């Protein structure tokens, strides 16, 4: 019972999911995504 | 005196505008 908890409980410490989550709020944060500016853009493309 | 069409609808093709567009966005 005892070196099953443990089996258990040591898989579920290599299932934690908060580290992703803290990952991809840095990510969000560090891209700084947003979209205020223009109403729509003209660019300069030279297509083929 | 027999009135005659005036001057018809003009194209103004469409990168014409867009570059007096760009320029205005440019500026603005």
């Amino acid at each position: 019972g005892q070196k099953l908890k443990q089996d258990g409980d040591s898989f579920r410490m290599k299932l934690n999911t908060q580290e992703i989550f803290d990952d991809w709020a840095r990510k969000v944060q560090q891209r700084n995504l947003g979209v205020s500016g223009r109403i729509f853009t003209i660019e300069s493309t030279r297509v083929r | 005196r027999k009135l005659v069409h005036d001057k018809e609808l003009a194209a103004e093709d469409e990168q014409v505008f867009l570059m007096k567009q760009q320029s205005l966005l440019a500026k603005q």
